[PDB]
This record gives structure tokens, C-alpha cells and sequence, in this order.
């Protein structure tokens, strides 16, 4: 009818990942996956969306620390501890204990808490900036009646990731990866008389604002690859097969630096 | 920022302050008669 | 009369579920339903609706953790503990105790508290982003008098779900599912003179903004299916009948990854 | 289709660094890298972006203390302790202890905490100001039909860095580095009739707002070079080879003062 | 390409200092540099920038106490203790102690804390006011076609500095220095027909808003010179060579009072 | 070039003082300067600047208690204790003690704390009001082509100062001084044809908004003179030479009451 | 020059007092001045200035309790204790004690604290209302060319003062005094042709918005006179000379009730 | 001159009281005045003034509890204890004690505190509503040239007063009194040509917005009369002379119910 | 609410968008000539 | 974002700044007479 | 409230939407010729 | 309050809604020909 | 601040209040006929 | 305050409400023909 809520358009697939993900997943396996601990990749950018967007709509999402975890988990290199919403985890462990500290729980479904597995490093970070319209542009020409244009803006988003060694507290590596969100628009409109009094107007439009979350995800995936390279380089998490030191991927991100 | 696309024509496109020019930009181009 | 409040239009049916729900409900039954614990799938998107919507109207609802619970409960795979509004549950248990710690409650209606059933895993998560107008568009042509147009926007919403193992605190699986909310509009208007001074104007319109809550529900249902697959794959919650490893559904969401 | 989210435009490379970085990385190696401690290079500028940007969008990012760390780490002169998000580091050490204070952790993956390595100096700082349109301008001339213009603005951003000696609490050196963000715009438009009733209009545009985060990064890198010079000058962190006192770079930033 | 972020315009030099700095640095050396303690030169002006600037953008920066420190450090007269972000300094000393209170730190890199060097005086202060458009103006004349104009505004910023004697708590000297920020604009535009139907329009513009941070820095440097004079006058911090009592600079700022 | 930040316009001189200051400084010296204690001359006016100024820009500055101190210090009558930012003073004394309570500080630079010198009276106060446009006006006449105008507004600012006797807690004197900030504007514009088609337009403008901080400073200086008179009158702080009871200045402000 | 800050317009005289002050000062002297205690005549009006004034600019000032003190002090009837900013007074007494509790202060400048002189009554109060445009108006007529107008508004401000007896806690008298702020405007403009093409336009304007602070001061002074009358009437603070019971002033404000 | 602040318009008389006050003051005297205790007649109306008034300007004042006290005090029926700003009263009693607990205060001016006189009832209340434009209107007719109009609005304000018996805590009486603020406007304007080219325009205006504070005062006075009647009726505070039970006033407000 | 009174005429009354009508409401009523 | 649909015609559609063009976009198309 | 005085004439007085009427209120009053 | 000075002419002065009157206030005053 | 670039032409450029002038700035420059 | 410079011409300068006057301030000054 008219009163039924709208039917669903597309299939909710997995989040589309850029090349950097299919570039990150295929890394050489290390000796052993490292327990990692990511607490809060906060939103240090201090930028909010301009008009007409609401005043409070943050420019880049507060997503990170939920995208960096996925990045680390994807490459077969890190095992990410939670450490985010850790208070919920500790409440659930409090409840597990208070539920089986009488021994009366059914011998089947009793959860053997070991202890909070603690991580050897900690990947802190930040979104060190989201500048809008770093480089605008756009050409538009319109002959008699027919016209066509174009606009494009770049929003540059930079992300910083620091692998701090939790033992001695010092920082081991720190990488800054940028990404250029591209937001463009195309139109073509016809507004010429075709006959004495038959006005033919028409107009086709299109616009693509690359989503900030996907650009941030690609930036963080590249940041993770750079962390893995800066580690493999000097002292940390050496690979399983040293022959793969010159891997096709570990030479691409080795030369970008 | 986001490019909230919007037609240029006033009809089927909203922004009405553009109607005075568009049509005038066609009567001035009208090379037809009879 | 004129002063009676409006009469009700539609029947308040169940919430319309996408294909992914009828795709999620029909999963192979596991050995045993797993107690799960979902605390807060917070709103990490940091996005608020643009003009004319109020400044504070959050883009995606704070609904989640009340939709993820339904998702888990629907598939015959998880039994969701509350752990959300847990403080109310603990107040009600405090009251049960203070009401029957005298033994004077009628032997019929006395509630045998066992202990807060604690869950083996914990499905944390987030809405890692809601970008507006990721891809706009819309064509409109208008001949003499008659005209017709179209517009459409995509709002991409991404959701992250992490099954953290409560025993050792580490994360077992983490999935990112996207959904593309489609919001389109159609109009057709006739504004031509038909006679000397008989102006026939007419206009038909229509618009469908797919509701964000339903797209989020479909995204979370797909996320739950991906969690169940990433578990069934490696080590966790093996199925009841291993022959159903290649089920029609568990091969669809196995190949989307 | 039309409902797929946009595909990715550019490769998320490393953050583009100015000349001052390739001028900073090639510094003479000291006797030994100094443990440094950077707590919070706060946003003392108290400036927010004008219209149309949202009211709360801070002019310069809160990035700093995540860019100064990278600056210090890059030059082979300082080893930056965390001291920022230190509370997360202390939580992770609390968890390491509570996880291996039973000795039952597997002898392989036990993390030998030493103690929080403490730094000999501390590089405090601030963004002492971001003034907008310190010097505007722009010429535009338009003959018959054809026209062309230009605009440009300078946003001056100043950064202060103080190397405070943590032993005695006094300040050893304090440098103020400025940077002039350049934001310019070019257009050229043709709006002349070419025939009796064939109106040829066309217009090409372009605009470059140098990103504030990159200018701030260059300002901080120059600040770090000035700190290293003001130290090398009097008493601190003498070089490995005194012959490099008159290095090509340490004479450039020595004469800028 | 089009998708590369903008390249850097200018070299991030030192902050341009006014005459008052090259007037302050060349002061006669005293007997001995005085330990000074500057806590917070707060923003007592209570002024925010008008439209179109955001509502919260403070008129003068919260920079001060990071510019007064540089002022004091520059003249070879005061050694500025931190006392600002002192809590970070005390945290770092807490960490130094907790790191070497076992004596197990390597005998090389152990930091001998003495005690927080305490200062004999304390230079408190304020920005006692920033009035906008204290004196506007601007003439513009335009003959046939050709026209030219001019505007200028003065923003007066006043700064108060009080050298309070920390021993007895009383104030020794208190100076009020003003500065007149000059913000002017020039344009010249030609809009006359030159031929029958060849319209030559053109326009050149320029604008200079002296940055508030630099005017505040010059005001504070003059304030520091006045403090040094009001001290040298009566009882405090007598010079090394009394013959320099009538120095070229100490007679200029002695007669301004 | 074009990218250099603007050069400095004026010399940051001392704050211009009204007649009341050169009327206040030349007061008869008393027997002995009185220790005075000024805590907070708060902003009781509750007025914020109208449009276009930001909503939060307070009408009169929060400067006072940093201008009243200067007023008291200037007249050779009061020695102003700090008592404002006293917490910073007490922190610095805490540090002095913790730095020399071991006796190990070098016998030269040890600061002999006596005790916080306490004041015999206390000059509390307020800005009891800042009314805008108490009396507007402005005439403008324009003959053929040539025209000229004028506007002027008065903003009245009143200040209250109470010398409360700290011994017995009662108030000794309380004075209310007003000041009328004058803000005027002049323009003269010529817009007459001079020839057949030679339009000569021209316009000269000027505007002076007397700064609120300077008017407040003059109001407070007059308030201080009235306090000194109301004291000299009855019982307090009698002059050094009673013959100067009828001083030229102490008879001017004696008859204004 | 052009860059000098504006010179001062008027002499900062005493606050202009209405007739009610010269009506209040000349009251009959009582037997003995009464110690009075005024804590906070708060702003109970809950009114903020309309457009264009900022949203937060309170309609009537928060001045009161600094104007009521002056009112009480002026009439030779009450001695006003501070009790406002009392915390500062107690801090200064704490400092006096901590400064002379060693007896080592110089026998000259030691302050003999007695004890906080306590008052027999307490004059609480409020600004019970500030209504805007209680009665607008304004006539304007304009013949051929010449025209003249007028506008006027009344803003009524009411103040309540309660003399509460501190011994027994009950209220002795409570008076409500109103005042009608008058804000008027006059203009006269001439816009008639005087010759064939010689347009003579001219316009003179004027406006007076009586300041709210002065009307509030007059309202509070009348309130104080009414308090003194309501006391003299029944039982309290009887006059020195009972013959002055029928004083010229005490019969004017006796009959207004 | 032009720079003198405006001179005062009207005499700050007593607050104009409606008929209900001269109807309330003349009540029959009771046996004995009752100690009453009014704490806070809060602003429960939750209404703020519309445009153009500031957003925060409360519709009805927070005056009440300072107008109800005056109402109770006026009728010779209640003695109102303070209980509002009671904390100030208790501070002043603390000071009285700390000032005479040594017995050293001069035997003349020592204040014999008895104890806080406590009241037998308590008149709580609220402003239960202020609705704007409950009933608008206004007629305007304009013949050739001459025209005249009229507008009027009613703002209804309702007040609730509850005499709660403090002994047993229950409510004895509760009255709801309404008042209709009347805000009207009249204009008359003449805009007809009178001669060939002599345009006579003229316009007279007037407007009266009855002040909300005075309507609230009349509402509260009527509420007090209704309280006194509802008491006299059943059991409380019986009159001195029972013959005055049928008083002219106590029969008017007895029949309004 | 409060009735912030304001003239109807544009001259000596502020609101200028009323000038087009008022004067036109008098040329249309002008019954005079010569 | 949400597409708050709104007619294009000024009559029965609200936005009045579109009336000048729409009607003019029909008198310019009026091919009828008598 | 405060009466923020402001001229009525557009020239030397700011509010420009008043220029259409004022001058028209003088050409309509212009009783001069030659 | 502060008097943020601003030219009255639209050219070199910004406020453009004043251009219709100013120029018209000079063609109406133009007493020149040839 | 940031320079949010935007076309000057009303067509394909949005700001419609510019259409009255631009086209008029071309009919006034039109040196063609037939 | 800061002087956010902005062209006066509508073309290449943004503020379009100035186009009606500027061009009219040149046709009124056009002393050319043929």
C-alpha cells in the first residue's frame, strides 16, 4: 500500500575495503602473533562538519579503536586484546566469579577464567587532523542551451599510530599516514528552445562524496602496514621465513618511506 | 565537505530565485519564429 | 466531529525485516546455544542529522544493544543475557531478597534466585560510521509543459561487532558490515496551457527514505551471521550436524568474505 | 551499480612532509639519544573556524603532542616516552602484573616489566596562536567576455616549544616558530556571445587551502630543530663528532636566529 | 595530479619579532639572572571575535604564560621556572623516583633530581583588555570608472604585568602596556566602458590584519622591559656595571614612563 | 613578499592614562603607605555585547582587580598585596619550603620567607553597571550631491569601591564613580555628476569608540581618589603634612561629592 | 596620528544620583547607627535583554548588594557590614593570624583583629521584576518633505527589601518600590526638493534610554527610605530628636504609603 | 551637554497595587497573627518569552516568595518568617555567636539571639502556568487615507498556594487563582494627499502591556485572601470578632468560590 | 506577549519593505490635479 | 539525508519565489490564441 | 528596551531597503520644473 | 556599542542593496546634457 | 579561512541571485545582429 | 576586527546583489555610440 514502510534496497554486504586491505591481509606470517593492546585512538582532529550539517556532527567518526582493532586482527600478525570497554569485560568477569564461586554451577557450563591476557606492546594513536577543502576545483562550460560542469574537493585526513613498548614505556615506532577523500560532482543540463514555443529542459546530475569512514579505514590499514614494516626492520616480531624479507608487499611499503 | 547535490532548474529543482535568469537565458537565445 | 483526535491509520505489525533476517533465522542449529553478553553497542559514529532536523537528533539511533540482542536471540545460536540496564536487574534482585529473606512470603510466589547466569563470550561493537550522501544523483527532464525528475542519495552505515572471549580477555573475531540506505524522490508535473486561458497545472510526487533503523537492523543481522561463520570456521560453537557445514546459507556468507 | 558505495580514489600514502622534515631527519647523530617526555602541547590558540564551518571546529587541530612525538622520534636525537595516555599504559601494566603475579603464565609469553623509563628533559609547548587572514589580497581583471581573477589569504600559526629540565624544574630553551598557511584561489570565466544568439559561457576554477595540520607539522619540525640547536649551542646533548658542529643544516637554523 | 594534497608555500621561520624584541634582547646584563616564576597570564579581557568568526573564538589568544616565558628567557635577566603544566612535571618526577628508587637503573642514565628550584619573585599578569575598532576610518574616492578606497581599524590590546615578591607576598611593580593592532584594506577597481561594447572591468585588492599574537608578543616584551626598569630603578636586580645605568635602551623605556 | 606575516604598525607604549591618573599620581604623601588587599572586583554588570559581537563577549572586561591594583600602586598611598591568584603564590611558597627544608640549597640563593604580609583594609568592589546607548544621537544633512553626517552614543559604566575594615569586618567607605564612554562616527560623501557622464563619487569616514578598558581605568582611578579623600576626611591614613589638607587635588575631588 | 588610541571624552564624575538620594541623605539622625547586614539582593527578575542584545545580557544588573550597601551607608542610619565576599574577608583574617601568630611582626604594623562585628538586622531583598515596554507609544507626523516623530517606552523595575530581624528570624518590614525607566527617541528629517534638481535632505536624531542601573539605584534608595520609615513608625531605631518625627522628608515618604 | 548621562524621568514610587491589595489590607483582624513560613513559590510554569526576547528570559519572574511574603505581611494576619535565604540568616547568627561568645562585646551592642522562631503553617506554592495569547484579537479599519486599528492579547497566569500544616505534614487548603494580563495596542495613521503634490502623512501610536509582575502580585494577593477565607471557614485562625464573619470583603471572596 | 510597538510608515518608522505599498496606496487615491 | 519532499508549484505547494518563473514558463510556451 | 538609534535615510544612514520609497516620496512631491 | 564603520556606497563599500537608490539619486539630480 | 570555492554563474553554479546581472552583462555587450 | 577582504564585483567576486547597480552605473556613464 502507501502505509507500508519502505522495502530494503541493497544487501548489507561486508564493508568495502580498499586496495590497502587486500594489500595488508597478504602479509608474510611472523614467527608468532603478538598480543597487542589498543586503548583509544581518539579524535584529536577537533573538526566538526560545516553547514548544513549539525553543529555537533564530528568531521571524522569516533570509530577508530574499533577500526584499528579490525586492522590488527585482519593481518595475521596481532591478536588484539579488548582494553576498550574493558570495564564491561571486568563486570562480566565479576559476574562469572559471583556465579561460580559456590561451585554449584553445572559442571558443563562453567567458564574457566584464566586472567586478563596482557599484551606486550600497545598501539596508541590519534586522528591528527581532518582538513576540509584542502584543494577544491571544478570546470564548467555551457554552450547554447547545453551545459555541463564539474566540481571536486579533497578532504585530507591524517592518522598517527604509535607502537609504545609497555615494558619500558618508551615508544618504538610512530607513523603518520594521510589519505585524500575525494568528493566530486557532475551535472549536465539542457535548457534551449527546440521549437517556436516548445521549451525542452532536462538535467542529469551525479555526485560522489567518498565516505570518511572508508578513507579512515584505508589510512589505518596503511598505518598498520607501516608499523609492521618499522618493526620488521629493526628488532621486533621478526618474520617466520627471513627469505620473505623482500616480499612484494613489504618492499612497496618499505620504499614509500 | 559533502556535496549535497541539488538541481539548478527551479522547476523540479527547488531553488526558485533562479527562474528569472534561466528562462531569460532562453528567450535571449530563441532563434525561432512562427 | 472536528475535535476528536485522529483515528489510527495502520496496524502496528512486527518490524519489517529484510532478507538477511529470513536468511539469519534459518541457520543450522549448533550443539548448544551459547550464553552471550552484550553490554553497549554504542554510537561511535559521531554524526547528527543536517538541516532542517534539530541539531541534537543523532544520525543513527542509539537503538543498538537493543537490536543486537534481538538479532542474537532470533538465530537459535545465542541466549542473550541482559547486562544492559543490569542495574535495574540488580535492584529487582535486591528487592526479591529483601522480600523473601524473612521466609514469610507465600510458599507459592517466591522467586528462587539462582545467580546471575554469566556468559562465555561478549559481543561488543559499535556503529563505526554513518556518512551522508556518499553518492547522490538524479536526472530530470521536462519537455513542453510536462516534466519529470528523480533524485537519490546513499547514506552508508557501517557496524563493527567483536566477539571478545571473556575468559582470557582477547578478541576472537571482528566483523565490519556496511549497508547503503537509499533515499530517492520522484516527481512529475504538468504546467502547460491547454486552451486560450485554461491553465492546467498538476503535479504528482513521491519519496522514500529507507529508515535508518531498518538498515541498521539488517547490518547487525548480517554482522551476526558473519560472527557465527567466523566462529564455526576455526574453533568455536561447532554445529550439531557437521554435514551442514556446507549449508546453503553458511556458504553464501562464507564467500562474501 | 548505483547503490555501491564509492570506490577509493587515491593511495593512502605517508603524510607529505615539507622541506623542514628532510631538513630535520638529516641531523648529525649525537653521542646518545636522549629520553624525552612530552605531555601535552595544548591548543592555547583559542580560535575556532569562521562561517560556514561549525561553531566548535577548532582552528588548529588538537593533534599536537602526537605530531611533536613524531618530530622528536624522526630526528635520531630523542627517544619519546609516552606520558600521554599514560593512564592507559598504567592500566596495561596493572593488567600485566595481575596476569603474571601468580607465576602461572606460560614461561614464553611473560612480559618483564622493568619500570617506567623516565626522561631527562620534558618538551612542553603550545600553539601560541592561529590568526586568520593576516594578509589577504587578490587581483581580478575581466575584459570583454573573458575574465580571470585570483585571491589569496595567509593564516599565520605560531608554535612555542620549551625544553624544561625535569631535574631542577627550570626551563633550558624556548623557541617560537611561525608558519604562514597559504590559501589561494584562481578562476577564469568566459561569458561572451560568439554569434547572434549562441551564448558561449564557460568557467574553470581551482583553489588550494594548504592544510593546517601540515603547516603545523612543519612548524613543529622547525621548532624541534631549533631546540636541538639551542641545546648543542650551550651545554646539552653535545654531538658525537664535534667537527659536525658546522654542519650544513646546523648552520642554516643557527643563522635564522 | 589533482588528488595530491597541496604543497608547502613558505618556510616555517622563527616568529617575526617587532622592534621591541631587538630592543629587549640587548639589555645590560645584571649581576645574576633571577629565577622567576610565571604561573598564568590569564585572559581577563572577556572578549570574543565578532561575526563571522565563531562565537567561541577568543579575541586574544590564551597564549600568554607561553609568550611571557619566552620574553623573560630572551632577555638575559630571568630564568623562568615552569610552574605551568607543573602537574606534568611532578608526574615525571614521580616516575623518575619510582624508576630509580630500586637503584637498579643503569648507572649511566639515572637522573639526579635535586628539588624544584624555586623562584625569588613571581610575574603574574593578565590581558586587561582587547577593544575592537577603537578607531575606525577609511577614505574612498571614485572618478569616472576608476575608483580606489581604503579602510583601517585599530584594535587596542592592553597587558598588565605584576612582579609580586613571593617572600612577603606584596607586589613590587605593576606595569600596563598597550598596543594598537592595525588592520587596513586597500582596493582599486576599474569599471568603465572603453569602447562601444567592450566593458573593461578589473579590480586589485589587498588587506593586512596585523596578527593579534604578534601584537600581544610585542606588548609583553615591552612589559618585560618596563618591569626590568622599575626594578633597576629602586632596589632590585641591580646591574652588573652601574655605568650602564644610562644605557641607550634603559633611557628610552625610562622616559616613556 | 606576499607570504610574509604583516609588519608591526605602532610602538607598544604604556597604556594611555586619562587626566585622572596624572590627577591621582600627584597626591600628597601620607604618613606611611598602607598595606591593602584587593581580592576580586568582579563583573557584576551582567551585560554582554550586542550584535554583531559574539554572544559571550562580556561588555566590560573582567580586567578589574588587575586595574585597581595598578591604581592603588600608582598613588603613593597603598601597597597592594596579591590576594588574587593567591593560590599560585601559596604553591610557590610550598615549593620554596620543599626546596630549602633540607638546608642543602646554596647559601646564596635561598629565599627567606617571612609570612604572608597581611593588609589592614580590603578594597572590595564591583562594576555595578554598563548600560549601552544611554544617550544616542546624531545629525546628518546632505545637499545636492554632497552630504555629511554624525552619530554618537554614550555607554555609561559605573564602578563601586568599598574599603572594608578587615579588623572589625565593617565597611568604612563606599564610592560610586561613573564614566561616559563616547562612541562617535563622522562621514562625508559626494555622489553628484560633475559632467554629462562623469560621475564623481567619493566618501571619507571616521569613527572613534572610546575603549571600555580605558574608561574603566579612569573610573577606577577616580574611585581610588575618592576613597583616599573619604579616608583623609574622617579618621584614616592621615597625611604626612596636615597643611596639605587643602591640596589643589584633594579639594577638587572633595567638592565633587 | 591615526594609530593613537582615542582620547578621553568626559570626566569620570560621581554617579549621578536622582532626587531620592538628596532626599535620602538628609534624613534625621537616629540615636545610634545600626549595624546592618546585607548578603545578596539577588536578580530574581529572570529577564534578559531582547534582540539585538546578546542572549545572556541580563536585563537589570547583578549590581544590587553593591548598590544597597551604598544606599545604607549614605543615610547616616546604618553601618553596613560586608557579608558579601565574606569569604575573601575570612581569608584575609586567616592571613593576618598566620602572619602575626608568631608575635614577630613589627610592633607598628600589627592588625588587632577583634571579631567579625555582627549586625542586629539583615536587609535581604530582590529585584522582583523588570518588565519591558509596559507602556510604549509615540506620535509622528510628516508634512510635505519635512517630518518629525517621537517614540517612548517604559520599562518598569520593581525592588523588594525585607528587614529581617536576625535574633528571632522573623521579618519586621518589607517594602516594594517601583521605578519607570523612560526610553524615548526624537527625529526630524527633511527630504523635499528645493529646486528643479537640487534635493535637500537632512535629518537630526536623538535618543535617551535612561540607564537601568540609575533607575535601580533610585528604586533602592527609595526602598531604604521606606524601610527607615516603617521602622521609625512602630518600634525600631527611634530618632535622636522625637520632634523630628514630622520631618519634611519623613512625612513625604510616610504619605506615599 | 551631550555627554551627561540622562536625567531621571519619574519618581520611584511604591509599586502600584491593584484593587485586590486595597481589598486585602482591609481584612478583619484575627485573634493573633500567625507565624507563617514561605520557602519557595517556584516557577513551575516552564515558559520563556518568545521572539524577539532572549531565549532565557523567563516568562513570569522568579520574583514569587518575595511577593508572597509581602502579601502575607500586608494583611494583618501572618508574620512571615524568612526561610528564604535562610542560609544567610544562619551565617549571620554564626557570626553573632562567634562575636559575642567571649562576652567581650560592649554591653550595649550585643544581640540576644533567642532561637529561630518557627512557624505553625507553611505556605508553599507555585506559578502553575503562564499561557501566552490565550485570546488574541483586534479590529482595524481604514477609509480613504485615514486609518485606525487595535490589537489585544491576553496572557493568562495562574498561581497555586497550599497552606500545609507543618505539624502533621498534611495540606489544609489549596487555592488556584488566575489573572488575565491584557496587552493592547492602538494606532491611527493618515496618508492621504491633501493637495496636488503636498503629501500629509502622520501617525499616532500607543501600546500597553500590563506588566507580568503586577498581575502576578494581584494574583498572589487574591490567593492570600482565598487562603484566609478557606481557613476562617473551617477550623483555623478564627477572627477576633466573630460578628465580622460576614464582612464586606470576606463575603466577596467567599462567593467567588 | 509584549507588544513592541513600531510605526507602520517606512520614514521615521524603520520597516522599509512597506514603502512600495504606502506611497502606491496614495497615488492610487490621489484625486487632485494641477 | 532525509528527502523532505515539497511541491514545486507555489500554489498548493508553498515556495512562492517560484511563481514568477513557472507562469512565465507557460506564457512563453502558450501557442494558443482566440 | 534600549533604543539603538539609526537614521532613516539610506545614504549616511545604512538601511538601504528604504531608498526606493524615500526618493519616490520626493519625485511624487516635486512641484518644480525648468 | 562599538561603531563598526562601513561605507555607504556599494562600490568600494560592500552593502549592495544601496546601489539602486544612490545612482537613482544622481540621475534624478543630473542637471547636465550634451 | 578555508576558501569554499563556488562558481559565479547561476547555471551549473547555484547562486541564482547572479542571473539578472550576468545575462544583462552580455545583452549590453552583444555587438551582433542578424 | 579581522577584515575578511572580498571583491565588490559580482563576477569573480561572489556578492550578486551588487550586479544590478554596477552595470547600471556603467550604462549611465556610457558616453560611446556606434
Amino acid at each position: 500500500c502507501l502505509t507500508a514502510p519502505p522495502k530494503e534496497a541493497a544487501r548489507p554486504t561486508l564493508m568495502p575495503r580498499a586496495q590497502s586491505y587486500k594489500d595488508l591481509t597478504h602479509l608474510p606470517a611472523p614467527t608468532g602473533k603478538i598480543f597487542v593492546s589498543v586503548y583509544n585512538i581518539q579524535d584529536e582532529t577537533g573538526q566538526f562538519k560545516p553547514y548544513p550539517a549539525s553543529n555537533f556532527s564530528t568531521a571524522v567518526p569516533q570509530s577508530a579503536t574499533a577500526m584499528l582493532v579490525t586492522a590488527l586482527k585482519d593481518s595475521r600478525w596481532f591478536i588484539p586484546l579488548e582494553r576498550q570497554g574493558l570495564q564491561n569485560l571486568l563486570n562480566e568477569r565479576k559476574i562469572i566469579r559471583a556465579a561460580q564461586e559456590n561451585g554449584t554451577v553445572a559442571i558443563n557450563n562453567r567458564i574457566p577464567l584464566q586472567s586478563l591476557t596482557a599484551a606486550n606492546i600497545m598501539v596508541e594513536g590519534s586522528i591528527i587532523g581532518y582538513e576540509s577543502n584542502v584543494k577544491s576545483g571544478g570546470v564548467g562550460a555551457r554552450y547554447f542551451g547545453i551545459g555541463a560542469d564539474t566540481q571536486y574537493q579533497l578532504d585530507q585526513i591524517a592518522v598517527n599510530l604509535r607502537v609504545v613498548n609497555v615494558s619500558t614505556g618508551e615508544i618504538l615506532s610512530s607513523v603518520n599516514t594521510s589519505k585524500t577523500i575525494l568528493s566530486y560532482e557532475v551535472q549536465a543540463g539542457v535548457f534551449r528552445f527546440i521549437d517556436y514555443q516548445r521549451l525542452l529542459e532536462g538535467e542529469v546530475g551525479y555526485t560522489s562524496n567518498e565516505p570518511v569512514m572508508l578513507c579512515l579505514m584505508s589510512a589505518i590499514e596503511t598505518g598498520v602496514i607501516f608499523l609492521i614494516n618499522d618493526g620488521i626492520d629493526r628488532g621486533l616480531w621478526d618474520l617466520q621465513n627471513k627469505a620473505e624479507r623482500q616480499n612484494d608487499i613489504l618492499v612497496k611499503y618499505r620504499h614509500m618511506s | 565537505g559533502t556535496m549535497t547535490f541539488q538541481f539548478r532548474n527551479p522547476n523540479f529543482g527547488g531553488n526558485p530565485n533562479n527562474g528569472a535568469f534561466l528562462l531569460n537565458s532562453a528567450q535571449a537565445q530563441n532563434s525561432y519564429k512562427d
